[PDB]
């Protein structure tokens, strides 16, 4: 579900927020992305990739 | 507990432990050496006396 | 089995790798880890010329090899490279890759052929994973895990390139010495086999991640 405030669990990581499509590109040894405050700002979907 | 599988009436002697090492192991380390351990200062020539 | 003046150079800004598996963008990030200090004195071995001595492995190793015909094959790591201790052997046999932790009886002048003369015996195996260039490598050994990082570049250079995770191995052994594996030609002839060796120690670095998530510069504090 996109563009709606949801509770989510991604591979065990829980949280709350809005999910959108990104322009980033992860190297194959990466699943999560952090910001300056160590908070999770990006995630790879384990089915669609 | 496994006293119903790994126990034998006359005594099971197929499970071994290491005594008499020179120094202490490091985490997740494995030593499978079979060498004669020198307790005193006599120079063991690969025999047990 | 067949029984057949040092040099130095400077490592400017080499031996940097990704410490985490996390993606970061347009930031400066500081981290403490085992790194190769900047502007360090680095040992150089050429290839008559045939340098394959036993070198120390203190707390990790940086390795570089500038070849053009693939004569540096792999390595052997251990403590006492005889049948009394366990030892690790990484080798490319020209068609496959082998790692094969075992109890090896190693020869004094091990080498390959343009043919396989490395060891005399192998008794107890605990692991098997049989499966104009620069080719930098980094080796570490922490808590029973042998870590490898690697990077490839066409064209010691004086730039910046960060090494990427390659593999971790659960081998569980004490490692104190290592030795390089070379292949000699056809009595024998050598070739271009310059290889460079360094040593790591704990340092706090400041790395710079660009907008695509790539490390482009670093500072040694
Ligand atoms: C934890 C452990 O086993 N450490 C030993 C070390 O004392 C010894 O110096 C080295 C070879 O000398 O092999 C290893
Ligand atoms: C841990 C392990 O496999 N131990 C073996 C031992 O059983 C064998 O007798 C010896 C060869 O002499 O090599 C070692």
């Amino acid at each position: 579900v996109k563009n709606k405030c949801v509770n989510f669990n991604f591979n065990g990581l829980t949280g709350t927020g809005v999910l959108t499509e990104s322009n980033k590109k992860f190297l194959p040894f990466q699943q999560f992305g952090r910001d300056i405050a160590d908070t999770t700002d990006a995630v790879r979907d384990p089915q669609t990739l | 507990n496994s006293n119903n599988l790994d126990s034998k009436v006359g005594g099971n002697y197929n499970y071994l432990y290491r005594l008499f090492r020179k120094s202490n192991l490091k985490p997740f380390e494995r030593d499978i050496s079979t060498e004669i351990y020198q307790a005193g200062s006599t120079p063991c020539n690969g025999v047990e006396g | 089995c067949v029984n057949l003046p040092p040099a130095y150079t400077n490592s400017f800004t080499r031996g940097v790798y990704y410490p985490d598996k996390v993606f970061r963008s347009s930031v400066l990030h500081s981290t403490q880890d085992l790194f190769l200090p900047f502007f360090s004195n680095v040992t150089w071995f050429h290839a008559k010329r045939f340098d394959n001595p036993v070198l120390p492995f203190n707390d990790g190793v940086y390795f570089a090899s500038t070849e053009k015909s693939n004569i540096i094959r792999g390595w052997i790591f251990g403590t006492t490279l005889d049948s009394k201790t366990q030892s690790l052997l990484i080798v490319n046999n020209a068609t496959n890759v082998v790692i094969k932790v075992c109890e090896f009886q190693f020869c004094n002048d091990p080498f390959l052929g343009v043919e396989f003369r490395v060891y005399s015996s192998a008794n107890n195996c605990t692991f098997e994973y049989v499966s104009k260039n620069l080719r930098e490598f980094v080796f570490k050994n922490i808590d029973g895990y042998f870590k490898i990082y690697s990077k490839h570049t066409p064209i010691l250079p004086q730039g910046f390139s960060a090494l990427e995770p390659l593999v971790d191995l659960p081998i569980g052994i004490n490692i104190t010495r290592f030795q390089t594996l070379l292949a000699l030609h056809r009595g024998w002839t050598a070739g271009a086999a310059a290889y460079y060796v360094g040593y790591l120690q704990p340092r706090t670095f400041l790395l710079k991640y660009n907008e695509n998530g790539t490390i482009t510069d670093a500072v040694d504090c």
